[PDB]
RNA sequence: UUCAUCUAGACAGCCGGACGGUGGCCAUGGAAGUCGGAAUCCGCUAAGGAGUGUGUAACAACUCACCGGCCGAAUGAACUA
């Protein structure tokens, strides 16, 4: 219904992120600095909790 | 032989089973060792060993996957001891 | 067709003219709606009436709620030509055929009606989907009928919603239904027996179909393979062979070639979607967009009848009218059933054996095997079929080899009756032979070998399920199976104590209306109920509130009870006295290892055996001193439990007369326990000193009661206060594609796994696990949700292991439970210590 | 020589294979479903009943494709650390 | 502000492999580099840590690592204001 390797490129958008531990914001897989200032720039990022 | 972390390869010809074991580091530490290093030890942890053995684990290294591709006894001058917390032999290993 | 009993028993007389099977599935895959269209097409009815539409006449109050719980084999009238029967490998003859087809609700957690419908038929109708294929639950019901030995028939249903609510593409829809085949090549290759050999179903021989319920359309490969075999000049069996795999006809080179490549490299589209699905695809855009550019004119290119009220409608309701006409309901369905799904006579050639078990080449066994319809009557009610006549219960059974009549005094035996007894062997005269019809039953008179029907007035003595034998040497069949095993528990006791007699009557009535159910009593004192699934249980419970019992019933989370044990030896010899301060009993409490304490409750060491020969057992091999065993007085609780009383004294000259006084007080003490209020386990008393004062006016009865009481009361507190918690045994069978999901359940819900094993190369594993009594209240849900319904928990009560916390400690596990246990009584809220129970000068 | 192979890095030659038995017990064929190839069972043993032209010679290889080709013992990086420059006495 | 790696050849970064003894000592229902704790070595080269994480039921496999081609030549560790 989505092909294994075709569903792999679908993750490169809504899966391979990094959730801010105070903003939640959707950012890059190797990014370590926030892009909004509702925190005034921070580095507290845990590669977004994907599926199991 | 060896009953804890011992690799066992089963090669069969459609109902004609032949036995061949990789003789892991676990198999050899019990291979030449006496009774307190062979049976009666399950509730009592095995972390005992120091006594020298010599060139006899040179032939025992010919049973532990020869995929190291170098010099047998010179490689175990490290393997048996730092990974083998049972037997210290000639204090030149660590 | 409107028949009469003679027309029924007419096709019943014909053994090879009956289709004994049910319906294997993967939940709501158009099974109930499939059978409704079959009565509307040509389903045999009674001596009058005319009822055709959809649901209603198959389900009742199940119609207002929404489910199918009545799985009966409604026999129908088939009209199979003599040319079809020309290659059927059966001894069948005629035009008027019979169809003994059962409903059977597919999904898991209800594999009760599922395993009981398999125990009364030679095959089954599997219903897989286009939007699902061959998944987990069909894997369940399919591998289930294979470890039972049945004939498989596929119907990729809802190809209607696969081209309307979605819509697929030509050759891509090839691998869609070809992948449902590659998924069937997986279940067959492992769970199919060597007794049937090559049985992987291929619609390349007309084994897999194509249909939809609200469309009234039923398609079989053989349908257009035969209505086109002649219009091509090709063999009938070789035309459907060049329709799967290397099948590319060229409307240019005009040849059925193997390779689709030409002298350039250009392809060739499938002749199956070129002569069978090509114009079939034209029927799609035909009514979907209303293209009268083909519609009626294309109707002649396909050979269809256009009648008045047909074009009198519009839209999708219009496409359903030509779907039931291009591929008619009863026509194509009864087609493959009367084709590769046999009659008891020709299919029992392998089924007969695993049916009747116990005796190798038994006498009645060879009769059931070759099938003799007038020999010694071999019947087995796989699960009674009670109705709604104020408690009018019937019996659902398979008449293997033999005839049954109205008023026959047969030996109605039970799974407890084995040749050398009379237990459950209630040889009673049957009042009348019943003939069930889909959802209702009417009065008939007799039936032979290879039939499916019921009996009445047997309910009065037959409990659960029963085998009907007229021959005494008759053993019985295999006691069902159930790889599901009930794993639900509830404190289903009276909400209104005035009608408790109604609850126990209906508890058996639940067993009466269920394939597998545990309606026992609690070891605490309440009425415990155990079901298959949560969904399952829930249903049978409201049914227990309306008719089965009929009045307010309060269900509560399964009230528990454990054992009161000791850890180390008693700290000091506990001295005791009477409310007189006269008689003084001094003793201690010692540890009984599993093998010897469990051996007490086993019967190896029992009071109803002389203390001389019982002392020999213990002394000689086990290792229990001879004088200590010839001194064991009482086995608390009552008189056979693992809480002994071994006397190790020497003085007190009046000990011999009030020996039973110490013994009887102790049976009363271990029964109504010290730490909370239940019974102990593995604690044997060692009485060392005692004092006998004045006459028996002070030596016995109640003067001696508060004595032996505070005696072991103080001793249990000194022998180390601990508890042995009740361990459960569950062996979950689940696919390797979900082994670590159950392992997650273990590293969480106390993984005391006895050991993990199975069969290297097969799907489902044999997961042996030790699990607490309470660590199992909802265990069913977590197991299947952890790794799909692929998990199958085998329940039963096991042993008692070491419990970490301490009883007298209010915040730790043990103590918190005990403090909550005393509020369960409705009194005292504390743990009284042995300090306020020890004796001094 | 010797050098077996790697997955999902290069798609060099056209992926071709014959149609006989592999002899493996039924298991990794749930992915052979969702993928789309003409398979069947030869009395239990997993048998390919057709010579398949899987993927092309010049595209992005991956996880799903390497699973079925690594079970066939196929090694596309058929090469071996060899020579470059030459010098003698 | 102290501290490194290098221009006849560094970084971030683009590309290729990822060794065995080893399914290491035990502990195991089950832990083969990746629940746990202690050992934390050399045979050999450019190199591969009893292994960075993911993911396995455990394997497997991906992959940080260490090592070669491309990198313009610098900016990385770390805090001060
Ligand atoms: C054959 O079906 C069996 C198995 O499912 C299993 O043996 C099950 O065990 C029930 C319990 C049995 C325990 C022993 C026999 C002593 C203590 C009893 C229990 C109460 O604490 C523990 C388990 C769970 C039940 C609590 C919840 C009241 C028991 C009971 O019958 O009361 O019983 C049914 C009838
Ligand atoms: N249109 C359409 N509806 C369906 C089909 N199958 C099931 N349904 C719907 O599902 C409802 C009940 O189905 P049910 O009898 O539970 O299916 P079963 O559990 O397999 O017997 C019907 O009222 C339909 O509306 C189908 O093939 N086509
Ligand atoms: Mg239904």
């Amino acid at each position: 219904i989505i092909e294994p390797s075709l569903k792999a490129l679908a993750s490169k958008y809504n899966c391979d992120k990094s959730v801010c531990r105070k903003c939640y914001a959707r950012l890059p897989p190797r990014a370590t600095n926030c892009r909004k200032r509702k925190c005034g720039h921070t580095n507290q990022l845990r590669p977004k909790k994907k599926l199991k | 032989k060896g009953i804890k972390v011992t690799v066992q390869l089963k090669i069969q010809n459609r109902q004609a089973a032949a036995s061949v074991v990789p003789s892991a580091s676990s198999l050899v530490i019990t291979a030449l060792k006496e009774p307190p290093r062979d049976r009666k030890k399950d509730k009592n942890v095995k972390h005992s060993g120091n006594i020298q053995l010599d060139e006899i684990i040179e032939i025992a290294r010919q049973m532990r996957d020869k995929s190291f591709g170098r010099t047998l006894a010179s490689v175990t001058k490290e393997i048996l001891g730092t990974a083998q917390s049972v037997g210290c032999r000639v204090d030149f290993k660590n | 067709v409107a028949f009469t009993v003679d027309q029924m028993r007419s096709l019943m007389d014909k053994v090879t003219n009956v289709r004994n099977m049910s319906v294997i599935a993967h939940v709501d895959h158009g099974k109930s709606t499939l059978t409704d269209s079959l009565v509307q097409r040509a389903g045999i009815i009674s001596a009058a009436k005319a009822g055709e539409a959809r649901f209603t006449d198959t389900r009742k109050d199940e119609q207002e709620r929404g489910i199918t719980i009545k799985s009966t084999a409604i026999s129908l009238y088939s009209e199979m030509s003599d040319e079809d029967v020309k290659e059927i490998k059966q001894k069948t003859d005629g035009n008027s055929f019979l169809i003994n087809l059962i409903d059977s609700p597919g999904h898991v957690d209800f594999s009760s009606e599922v395993t009981a419908a398999l125990r009364v038929t030679d095959g089954a109708l599997v219903v897989v989907d286009t939007i699902e294929g061959v998944c987990v639950q069909t894997e369940t019901v399919l591998r289930q009928a294979l470890g039972e030995r049945i004939k498989p028939v596929v119907v990729i249903n809802k190809v209607d919603r696969a081209l309307l609510e979605l819509q697929v593409s030509k050759e891509d829809l090839y691998q869609t239904f070809a992948r449902t085949v590659e998924s069937v090549n997986v279940i067959v290759s492992t769970y199919a027996d060597e007794v049937l050999g090559d049985v992987q179903v291929y619609p390349a021989r007309g084994t897999v179909a194509f249909g939809s319920g609200l469309h009234g359309w039923a398609f079989t490969i053989r349908q257009f393979a035969t209505r086109y075999a002649k219009k091509f000049g090709v063999d009938k069996a070789k035309m459907m062979d060049r329709l799967w795999g290397d099948s590319f006809f060229n409307p240019k080179t005009k040849k059925w070639t193997n390779k689709d490549t030409d002298a350039e490299g250009k392809p060739l589209e499938r002749a199956f979607n070129m002569f069978i699905l090509d114009p079939i695809f034209r029927l799609f855009t035909a009514i979907m967009n209303f293209k009268k550019d083909e519609i009626p004119v294309l109707l002649e290119k396909l050979e269809i009848v256009l009648k008045g009220d047909e074009k009198d409608l519009e839209g999708k309701a219009l496409l359903k009218v030509v779907m039931r006409k291009f591929l008619p309901a009863a026509d194509a369905l009864l087609e493959m059933i009367v084709l590769h799904l046999p009659s008891p006579v020709t299919a029992q050639a392998y089924r007969a054996e695993q049916l009747y078990e116990g005796p190798a080449d038994d006498a009645n066994c060879i009769a059931i095997k070759n099938c003799d319809p007038k020999a010694d009557l071999m019947l087995y009610v796989s699960k009674m079929v009670p109705t709604s006549d104020k408690g009018r219960f019937y019996a659902f059974g398979r008449v293997f080899a033999g005839t049954v009549k109205s008023g026959q005094k047969v030996r109605i035996q039970g799974p407890n009756y084995v040749p050398g007894k009379k237990d459950d062997l209630f040889i009673k005269a049957i009042q009348r032979v019943v003939l069930m019809m889909g959802r209702f039953v009417e009065p008939i008179d007799d039936c032979p070998a290879g039939n499916i029907i019921g009996l009445v007035g047997i309910d009065q003595f037959l409990l659960k399920t029963g085998t009907l034998t007229t021959s005494e040497t008759a053993h019985n069949m295999k006691v069902m199976k159930f790889s599901v095993s009930p794993v639900v528990q509830v404190a289903v006791e009276v909400k209104n104590a005035n009608d408790l007699p109604k609850l126990v009557e209906g508890l058996k009535r639940l067993s009466k209306s269920d394939p597998c159910v545990l309606t026992y009593m609690s070891e605490s004192g309440e009425h415990i109920v155990a079901g298959t699934g949560e969904l399952h249980l829930e249903i049978c419970l409201q049914d227990l509130e309306h008719d089965h019992a009929g009045v307010p019933l309060k269900i509560s989370p399964p009230v528990v009870a454990y054992r009161e044990t000791v850890e180390s030896e008693s700290s000091q010899t506990a001295l005791s006295k009477s409310p007189n301060k006269h008689n003084r009993i001094y003793l201690k409490a010692e540890p009984i290892d599993e093998e010897v304490s469990l051996a007490i409750e086993n019967g190896i060491i029992n009071p109803r055996d002389d203390f001389k020969a019982r002392a020999r057992i213990m002394a000689d091999d086990y290792g229990w001193d001879v004088t200590d065993a010839r001194k064991i007085w009482c086995f608390g609780p009552d008189g056979n439990g693992p809480n002994l009383v071994i006397d190790q004294t020497k003085a007190v000259q009046y000990l011999h007369e009030i020996k039973d006084s110490v013994v009887a007080a102790f049976q009363w003490a271990t029964k109504e326990g010290p730490i909370f209020g239940e019974e102990m386990r593995s604690v044997r008393v060692n009485i060392l000193d005692v004092t006998l004062h004045a006459d028996a006016i002070h030596r016995g009865g109640g003067q001696i009661i508060p004595t032996m009481r505070r005696a072991t009361y103080a001793g249990f507190l000194l022998a180390d206060p601990k508890i042995q918690e009740p361990v459960f045994l569950v062996e979950i069978q689940c696919p390797e594609q979900a082994v670590g999901g159950i392992y997650s359940v273990l590293n969480k819900k106390r993984g005391q796994v006895v050991s993990e094993e199975q069969r290297p190369g097969t799907p489902l594993f044999t997961v042996k696990a030790y699990l607490p009594v309470n660590e199992s209240f909802g265990f069913t849900g977590e197991l299947r949700q952890a790794t799909g319904g692929q998990a199958f928990p085998q329940m039963v009560f096991d042993h008692w292991s070491t419990l970490g916390s301490d009883p007298l400690d209010p915040t730790s596990k043990a103590g918190e439970i005990v403090l909550a246990a005393r509020k369960r009584h409705g009194m005292k809220e504390e743990v009284p210590g042995w300090q306020e129970y020890y004796d001094k000068l | 020589v010797a050098a077996p192979a790697r997955a999902g890095a290069v798609a060099p030659e056209d992926i071709w294979v014959r149609a006989v038995n592999t002899g493996m017990e039924p298991g990794k064929t749930s992915f052979f479903q969702a993928l789309g190839v003409p398979t069947k069972i030869a009395r239990g043993t997993i048998e390919i009943v057709s010579d398949v032209k899987v993927v092309d010679a010049g595209n992005k290889v991956g996880q799903s494709e390497a699973s079925l080709l690594n079970l066939l013992n196929i090694s596309p990086f058929t090469f071996g650390l060899t020579v470059v420059q030459v010098y003698d006495n």
